[PDB]
């Protein structure tokens, strides 16, 4: 059970790294602009709020994972 | 919902979802189809392979490529493609997400319409959207003011953009690309005695050029020490057990990028190009798009072509003006990278051409926006 | 003086002197060697004949042939040739005249090194020169503007030229020929009983061929006719006081250059490496390419081929273009014809490669000009 539920986190953990550079590429070209349409703006906040969630979430799953070790 | 963003190449198909960081599945756009009798009894009979299958059985089929210098030659073949990779190889049925694909530049019109026809009536998604590939470059690698050079398969273009404007009468397009080089390859492969001829030799010589090769800072020089010393060889390994030993050849088939006179072409080689639509520009704007290049495309992944950019583009630019080459790793995927972010965004979910939309306006619906 | 004009070939050699209309010497290229004890004393043990006496005891002998595919695979068989040819054939020493000799196109470097230093070194010929089969055709034909279609035996390669500027890369080569019709012969003459497998055998299937063949207007047609009636029949006498029949095989055996997957390859028809090699130069020299074609080679000579390939050529090309095959009679010496027509020119006399220049450049001198 150990190794399996060991799987289960390492592959929680790729899913997150996953959102993580998605959600990193999209703010890096939404940060350029300079006018941004009104819709784009609540859409930077919204991804900037997402960005910090995610990486609790990963900080949380490795120290379990970890744990687990 | 999510949705797809597939990349219909010239040699490989990209299809994946959107928000992600790379194509759910990666394989190439061949269809195999058997060249010999049968003779077994059960096997189950089947009139072509597509896709990775007929890859791995190259053996006794004859591979054929839909697609050709970007133009889409066989329709049937890339309508086989297209419903292996929404149900075999993604497994999702296509009717609930709609779709983004895309298109190289000052290609025919008439592909277009055929493309929209053959995504709406007989696949039945609910909306499509068609990019051009130079463009979604700029999103992956972050920048609005650049002059892209997107370089895949088949063609390699150039476009460039400054504050989100795209200049249409500087762009060029130019038909030099992996295939010429692989029958190159094949062509100088002949001098020491390997002979290929098929198609599936012609797979194993694409390998041959993915492993071993590079692009030479200067090229005289270069074969000057090839010739005097033995350093510059490799040995590689094809399925039969047998070892080539490569020279000169390791750095004479990219070469043909910047002198397109050895397959007899006429055209300048790919720094003149780029130099030529940067001075095709308005005077002010030339120094930004000095500044900020950008590559592309799986053929610009060659060991060394960064700095043969630099050093050609400095020597035929003005001094005083500061020349970059925004190469980033993984280029490969790039234009790919920009079409998920290109769906992610809020804004662009108003810009798709629902299905009712098409039925209404006719055909010429794509093109307004062309 | 006179200059030697030797053609070594791949199934034939043929040796003469310039300013004539015919070799003085022509012979087979093959290499004989006895398989028994020997029995009688006094007789003096050959070790192996060579040229045509060989071919006159094939009996006893295990023929082999020094060159293959153009490629020359044994040497020291070659040099035996060279030497028989030089002295017992022509009867003139090699010392005083030059010598002219022909290699087909696209073959490896090496070998034109390797026999440079066997002229050089071990027979001292004066001055050598080595020229591309397909190119001294045009001049026996009398054009400078054409598309010639050399096909010898062991290859076949089409080479297009336009006001003497020779196009390197619409150059076509292929391993289609005369040897693999003589197997396809015997594979199919195994049909109706007749077994050949020795060497000698396969002589005598190629004396049946050279005889017995015809190239048939339509295919599907003349099989039904030979099926339906029994015309097609013709009888043919061994060596041994037996008689052959033949049928349907007098056209299937040439049938194979025009349908390569009767022999299990995967190249086109020669017509359509003939119409690809034309559609690969530029636009403007098509239509005078279209209208002079010119064949050579022994392979060539089949009743009927003229006609095929005119009807075959003008299918595939658009109307509007009028096609002519030009195909001279004697077109079997047409390549050995050029060689000496090139010797007697008096400009021709001015690039010879001295023996100096060879012993002071080295062995990469013949390659400065291919
Ligand atoms: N690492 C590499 N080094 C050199 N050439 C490469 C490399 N990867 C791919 N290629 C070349 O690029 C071609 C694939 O291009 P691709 O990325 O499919 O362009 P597109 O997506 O427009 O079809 C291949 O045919 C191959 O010859
Ligand atoms: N009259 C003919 N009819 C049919 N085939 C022929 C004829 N003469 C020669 N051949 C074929 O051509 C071959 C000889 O080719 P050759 O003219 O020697 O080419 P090369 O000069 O390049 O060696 C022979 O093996 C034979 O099978
Ligand atoms: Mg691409
Ligand atoms: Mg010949």
């Amino acid at each position: 059970d150990l190794k399996g539920q060991l799987a289960k986190l390492e592959l929680h953990l790729n899913k997150t790294n996953g959102q993580i550079t998605a959600t990193e590429r999209t703010i890096n070209y939404l940060n350029k602009l300079k006018n941004p349409d009104p819709k784009t703006k609540t859409q930077l906040i919204e991804l900037t709020e997402k960005l910090i969630k995610l990486k609790q979430e990963f900080e949380t799953t490795i120290n379990s994972q970890h744990e687990i070790s | 919902t999510t949705a797809l963003v597939c990349d219909n190449g010239s040699g490989l198909v990209k299809a994946g979802f959107a928000g992600d960081d790379a194509p759910r599945a990666v394989f190439p756009s061949i269809v195999g189809r058997p060249r010999h009798q049968g003779v077994m009894v059960g096997m189950g009979q089947k009139d072509s392979y597509v896709g990775d299958e007929a890859q791995s059985k190259r053996g006794i089929l004859t591979l054929k490529y839909p697609i050709e210098h970007g133009i889409i030659t066989n329709w049937d073949d890339m309508e086989k493609i297209w419903h292996h990779t929404f149900y075999n190889e993604l497994r999702v049925a296509p009717e609930e997400h709609p779709t983004l694909l895309t298109e190289a530049p000052l290609n025919p019109k008439a592909n277009r319409e055929k493309m929209t026809q053959i995504m709406f009536e007989t696949f039945n998604v609910p909306a499509m959207y068609v990019a051009i590939q130079a463009v979604l470059s700029l999103y992956a690698s972050g920048r609005t003011t650049g002059i892209v050079l997107d370089s895949g398969d088949g063609v390699t273009h150039n476009v460039p953009i400054y504050e989100g404007y795209a200049l249409p009468h500087a762009i060029m397009r130019l038909d030099l690309a992996g295939r010429d080089l692989t029958d190159y390859l094949m062509k100088i492969l002949t001098e020491r005695g390997y002979s290929f001829v098929t198609t599936a030799e012609r797979e194993i010589v694409r390998d041959i050029k993915e492993k071993l090769c590079y692009v030479a800072l200067d090229f005289e020089n270069e074969m000057a020490t090839a010739a005097s010393s033995s350093s510059l060889e490799k040995s590689y390994e094809l399925p039969d057990g047998q070892v080539i030993t490569i020279g000169n050849e390791r750095f004479r088939c990219p070469e043909t990028l910047f002198q397109p006179s050895f397959i007899g072409m006429e055209s300048a080689g790919i720094h003149e190009t780029t130099y030529n639509s940067i001075m095709k520009c308005d005077i002010d704007i030339r120094k930004d798009l000095y500044a900020n290049n950008v590559m592309s495309g799986g053929t610009t992944m060659y060991p060394g072509i960064a700095d043969r950019m630099q050093k050609e583009i400095t020597a035929l630019a003005p001094s005083t003006m500061k020349i970059k080459i925004i190469a980033p790793p993984e280029r490969k995927y790039s234009v790919w990278i920009g079409g998920s972010i290109l769906a992610s965004l809020s804004t662009f979910q108003q810009m798709w051409i629902t299905k009712q939309e098409y039925d209404e306006a006719g055909p010429s619906i794509v093109h307004r926006k062309c």
